[PDB]
């Protein structure tokens, strides 16, 4: 009863940076966190980075720390994801997702492509 | 060698990620189990 | 309250032995990638 | 290839102690690590304690923290579980795994039953 809406992706060069922004919509919604996951073609969608809801407490994985950033704004039910340092590497479809409750899947929305591309 | 070593850190990138959204679902339950304890 | 508490931490328990199970995982393969190191 | 076998189950008093015992044997073998789990009717299999191969470094899960024992002989190819301060919550059938590759699944054995019954 929960729609997720992503915003932010792009193409940058190596070295660029992109801020991906997430709202949360509908029946009244109180997570226990969001987060940010990504997915190339043919694999399955890998975590990128969490926020829990009430503290504010961040995880991010290891390909990525020191370059990306997440931020929460209960006020709005909006997640963010500042990206730094992009590599080409991080090409991906980038998933806002929501952590609810109990059964082990989260809310996610449709998704925002993330090119980085060297062009010269 | 120099495979083995490379494909077997790429395997284990992808443990640490599956260990670190856990930590995320876990430590945000530890929080909210705080907020309700204060309800009390 | 108290059902909210007591269920809410059993799900938490879940979650973490699922994650103890990664860490397991995860630093079973740190250890066999210092071992090839050493074998370069 | 490899096949394991568990001993050790049996049915105690709360406040008693079992040691599970676990050989693998067949085609050689070497893992990352090894472990057990346990299960109740109509649940899936829960990890318990694991131990890694090279290292013998010892994970437990925070239900038997301070009450279980895990270790390993590498010359056998042995796992053992030394279950102290049993608790009628910790009946279970425990199951013996071997971490042996990346495919996200276990090799296992055939569970040993663990009864913890107050008699009186």
């Amino acid at each position: 009863q929960v729609q997720l809406q992503e915003s932010g992706g792009g193409l940058v060069q190596p070295g660029g940076s992109l801020r991906l922004s997430c709202i949360a919509s509908g029946r009244t919604f109180n997570p226990y966190g969001m987060g940010w996951f990504r997915q190339v073609p043919g694999k399955e969608r890998t975590f990128v980075s969490g926020i829990t809801w009430i503290g504010g407490t961040t995880y991010y994985v290891n390909s990525v720390k020191g370059r990306f950033t997440i931020s929460r704004d209960r006020a709005k039910n909006t997640v963010y994801l500042q990206m730094n340092s992009l590599k080409p590497e991080d090409t991906a479809v980038y998933y806002c997702a929501a952590d609810k409750d109990n059964t082990g899947y989260n809310y996610w929305g449709q998704g925002t492509q993330v090119t980085v591309s060297s062009f010269g | 060698l120099e495979e083995e070593l490379k494909q077997l850190e790429e395997e284990l990138q992808a443990i640490e990620e599956q260990l670190a959204q856990l930590q995320w679902k876990a430590q945000a339950r530890k929080e909210k189990l705080a907020q309700l304890k204060e309800k009390l």
